[PDB]
C-alpha cells in the first residue's frame, strides 16, 4: 500500500484528533454487534449479549485500545506494514485462526466510526486514503496465511 | 430520413413510453443516443429530465430500463410533435396523434 | 432475515435522510469511485469529476431505489425484481461491488446521522443494505 | 431464482448420489478439514482422523439435510429454518466457512459423477449450494 | 508452503493434464458458473449458452494461455509473486478484474481436476492443489496493493 | 500513424504498438480481431502462447505482436495483417546483415 504525500498528510491530520482511549473500543464493539460470529473469539470477555453489554464491557474497551495502538503503529510505518505486523500476523493466523475476511470487516467498521465521529470532515478523499491504510493493515495481518 | 429504430409506443397514466429508446440497448448507437439526451420538446414545450421521479401528468421525461417515458401535460388533440436532442447526434422527430384519450404512433425521423 | 426491530430502525434512519436522498447517494458514489477506482469502469459514459450532474443524477436514482426498497421491506425481491435483472443480465455487476457500495452508503449515513447511528441502528442498516445486495445479485 | 433447468439438474445429480449420501458427505467434510484446517476448530471434541465414525456420522446428517433441501427446493428457508438457528446462534459459524464446505461438496460431486458433472450441472449445483448457504446464514 | 510429499503429488497429477483442453474447460466453467465474468470477454463472441461457451474457439485458446501461466507457477512455487508480477499489473491496470475472481477461477480448476481424475483426486491431493491455487491468486492480486 | 516501430528478438520480431490491451479502443479491437497474418505471401499460424522463434507463427500478447522470422528474406519484406471488420494493414520491413528495420505501415 502506497499513499501520496497529500493522502499521508490528510490521514495524519485526522488521526491526531482521534481519542485513543475510545475509538478502538467503539470499533471492536461495533464489530461484535454488527457481525456477531466474531464474538466466538472473545468468549473470555464475558457478557456480549446486547449492544449495551458489548459497548460497556471493560475488556472490549481495553482490547480496542490495543487494536487502535497497532493501527497507530501502522500509520507510522506505512511503507513497511508487513514487517511491522509480522508478530501480530503470526498470532492471528497460527494461534487464533481468524479468517482474514474479518480483518477487512474490522477496518471497515473503523472507517464507519471515523465517519461517525468526524462527520463532514471525513470527506470522500480522506476516506479513500483511510481505505488504503485499512486494506494495507488487513493485508499485513493476513501475510502469515500465505 | 425515416428512423426504423423507433416504431411504437405504450400508454401509461398521464404518460407515454418509447421502449426502443433504450439506455441499455444491445445497439451501441441507440444506447449512446439515449445516454446523451440533452433536450426533449413536445409541441414546442421544453421538458425537464425528472431523473427517477414519476412523469405522470408532467412536462417531464425519464430514460430508464423500460425506455423513454414522457409526461402528457403538453399533449393536445390531433398531431403532436416530439423533438429529441442528444449530444453528437442528429435531432429525432417523433410524430404521434391524440384522440379520445388515446395516443398513437405515427412516425419517427432523423437526418443521415 | 430483517427482524421487526431492524425494520423499525431502517424506517426511522432512512426517514431522517428525507429530501437529502439524492445528495447522499451522490456522496456515496463519489466515496466509492475514489476508494475503489475499479468501480469507475462500470460508468465509461460518465463525467466522474466532483459535483458532476451525471453522478448527482445517478445518486438520486440509487437513493430513490433504496427509498422504494424501504417502503417494500416486506416484499423486497418482488419490488427489486426488474432492477436485479438489469444489474445481473445487462450490467454484469460483479457481486463484490455491491459490498463496496453498501460500505460507502453506510459511511455516508454515519457521517450525516451523528445523533442516530447507534450500534443497533448501524447493524440494522448493514442488514438492510446486505438484503438489497442479495436481491440485486439473485438473478445470475 | 433456481430455474426449472436448475431444479432438474440438481434433482438428477443428487438422485445419482442415492445411498452414497453419507459416504459423500463424509468425503466432503474430510476434503474441507484437510484443505481448510481452520474449519477443524468447530469440531474440537471430534476424532477428525481418516475414516473416523464421528466424521462418517456427521457426513450423513449433512447429506440428509441436503437431500431434504432438494425435496423442498421451492421452500428452502422454511425447511432449513431450525438449522439456520443452530449455525448462526449457537455454533457462530463464520459465513466464509459455508463457501468452503460448498466448494468441497462440489469437488466430491465432480469426483463421483464423471458423466453428470457438465458445466450446466456444475452451475445448477453451485446455485443450489449457494441458496442453502444463504438460508443457513440468514439468522444473524 | 508445500511439503515435499505435497509438491510430488501436485507434479505427478499435473503431468497427466491435457494442456490443450483443461484450461478451456476451467475458463468455460468460470464463464458459465459465475456469469458476471463474461463482462471481461465481450470480444470472444457468443457466450449465451453453456454449449456456445464450451465450443467457443477463443475460450479454448484463452484457456491454453491461462493453463500455461498456471504451469509456469508450478515450476516456480517459491517465487509466485515475481513470476506473476507483470500478469498481476495487467489484470489490475488494464483488465480491472476484481481479485476475488482469481479465487473463483482456482476453485473451478480444482473442480475440473476432480472431474477428470475422479478417485485419483484424493482429499490430500486436493489440499496440496488448494495451496497452489491460493498462492497463484495471491500472486496475481499482489500488484493491486 | 499508429504503427511506427519494431524490435528484434531471437528468431522473431516484435511490434509493441499492435497491442491487444491498448488505451485506443480501435487498436485494441483490431489486434483482438486478427484473422490472418502473412509474411512475403506465406500464411502464418497463431501460436496462441508458444514461442515464435524460427517459426511461420505469430502471437499477440501483453508486450505486442511477436512474429517468427522463418519466411523472412534479405531486402524488402511485406507483412499483411487482416482483422474482422477492419481494412488490411500492410507493414514494410527491410532485412540486411541480420538486422531488420521498420520502413512503413499503411491502411
Ligand atoms: C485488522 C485489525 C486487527 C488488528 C490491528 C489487531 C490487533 C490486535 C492486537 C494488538 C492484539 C494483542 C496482541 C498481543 O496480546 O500481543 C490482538 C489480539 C487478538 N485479536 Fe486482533 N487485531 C485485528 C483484527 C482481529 C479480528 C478481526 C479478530 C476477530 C474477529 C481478532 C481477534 C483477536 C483475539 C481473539 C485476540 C486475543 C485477545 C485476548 O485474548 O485478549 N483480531 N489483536
Ligand atoms: C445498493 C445497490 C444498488 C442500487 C439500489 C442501484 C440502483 C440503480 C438504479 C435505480 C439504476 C437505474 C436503473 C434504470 O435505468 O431503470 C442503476 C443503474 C446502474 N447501476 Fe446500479 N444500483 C446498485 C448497485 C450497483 C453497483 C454495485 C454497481 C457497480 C459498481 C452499479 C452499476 C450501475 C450502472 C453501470 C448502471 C447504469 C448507469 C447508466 O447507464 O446511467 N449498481 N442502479
Ligand atoms: C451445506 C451446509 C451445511 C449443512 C447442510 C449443515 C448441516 C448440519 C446438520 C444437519 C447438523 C446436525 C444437526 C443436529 O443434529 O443438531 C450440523 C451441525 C453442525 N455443523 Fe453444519 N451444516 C452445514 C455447514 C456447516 C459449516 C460451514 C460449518 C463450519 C465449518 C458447520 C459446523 C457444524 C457444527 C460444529 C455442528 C455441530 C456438530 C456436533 O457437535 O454435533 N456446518 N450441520
Ligand atoms: C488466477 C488465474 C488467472 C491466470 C493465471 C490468468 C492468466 C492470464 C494470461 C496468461 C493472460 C494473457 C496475457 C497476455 O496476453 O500476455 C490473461 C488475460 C486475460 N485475463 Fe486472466 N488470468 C487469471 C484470471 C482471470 C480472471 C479471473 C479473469 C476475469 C474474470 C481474467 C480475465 C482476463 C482477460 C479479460 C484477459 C485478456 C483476454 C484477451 O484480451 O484476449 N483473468 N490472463
Amino acid at each position: 500500500v502506497h499513499l501520496t504525500p497529500e493522502e499521508k498528510s490528510a490521514v495524519t491530520a485526522l488521526w491526531g484528533k482521534v481519542n485513543v482511549d475510545e475509538v478502538g473500543g467503539e470499533a471492536l464493539g461495533r464489530l461484535l454487534v454488527v457481525y456477531p460470529w466474531t464474538q466466538r473469539f472473545f468468549e473470555s470477555f464475558g457478557d456480549l449479549s446486547t449492544p449495551d453489554a458489548v459497548m460497556g464491557n471493560p475488556k472490549v474497551k481495553a482490547h480496542g485500545k490495543k487494536v487502535l495502538g497497532a493501527f497507530s503503529d501502522g500509520l507510522a510505518h506505512l511503507d513497511n506494514l508487513k514487517g511491522t505486523f509480522a508478530t501480530l500476523s503470526e498470532l492471528h493466523c497460527d494461534k487464533l485462526h481468524v479468517d482474514p475476511e474479518n480483518f477487512r470487516l474490522l477496518g471497515n467498521v473503523l472507517v464507519c466510526v471515523l465517519a461517525h465521529h468526524f462527520g463532514k470532515e471525513f470527506t470522500p478523499p480522506v476516506q479513500a486514503a483511510y481505505q488504503k491504510v485499512v486494506a494495507g493493515v488487513a493485508n499485513a495481518l493476513a501475510h502469515k496465511y500465505h | 430520413s425515416n428512423l426504423s429504430l423507433i416504431t411504437k409506443l405504450s400508454q401509461e397514466d398521464g404518460a407515454i413510453l418509447f421502449p426502443e429508446i433504450d439506455r441499455y440497448s444491445d445497439n451501441k448507437q441507440i444506447k449512446a443516443l439515449t445516454q446523451q439526451i440533452t433536450k426533449v420538446t413536445v409541441n414546442g414545450t421544453v421538458y425537464k429530465d425528472l431523473i427517477s421521479d414519476s412523469v405522470k401528468d408532467t412536462n417531464g421525461w425519464v430514460s430508464n430500463m423500460t425506455g423513454l417515458h414522457l409526461g402528457t401535460k403538453a399533449f393536445k388533440d390531433g398531431e403532436n410533435t416530439i423533438v429529441i436532442s442528444s449530444k453528437g447526434f442528429e435531432d429525432v422527430t417523433i410524430t404521434v396523434t391524440k384522440k379520445d384519450g388515446q395516443i398513437h404512433f405515427v412516425s419517427a425521423k432523423q437526418k443521415q | 432475515v430483517l427482524s421487526p426491530a431492524d425494520k423499525t430502525n431502517v424506517k426511522a434512519a432512512w426517514g431522517k435522510v428525507g429530501a437529502h436522498a439524492g445528495e447522499y447517494g451522490a456522496e456515496a458514489l463519489e466515496r466509492m469511485f475514489l476508494s475503489f477506482p475499479t468501480t469507475k469502469t462500470y460508468f465509461p459514459h460518465f463525467d466522474l469529476s466532483h459535483g458532476s450532474a451525471q453522478v448527482k443524477g445517478h445518486g438520486k436514482k440509487v437513493a430513490d431505489a433504496l427509498t422504494n426498497a424501504v417502503a417494500h421491506v416486506d416484499d423486497m425481491p418482488n419490488a427489486l425484481s426488474a432492477l436485479s435483472d438489469l444489474h445481473a443480465h445487462k450490467l454484469r455487476v460483479d457481486p463484490v461491488n455491491f459490498k463496496l457500495l453498501s460500505h460507502c452508503l453506510l459511511v455516508t449515513l454515519a457521517a450525516h446521522l451523528p445523533a442516530e447511528f447507534t450500534p443497533a441502528v448501524h447493524a440494522s442498516l448493514d442488514k438492510f443494505l446486505a438484503s438489497v445486495s442479495t436481491v440485486l445479485t439473485s438473478k445470475y
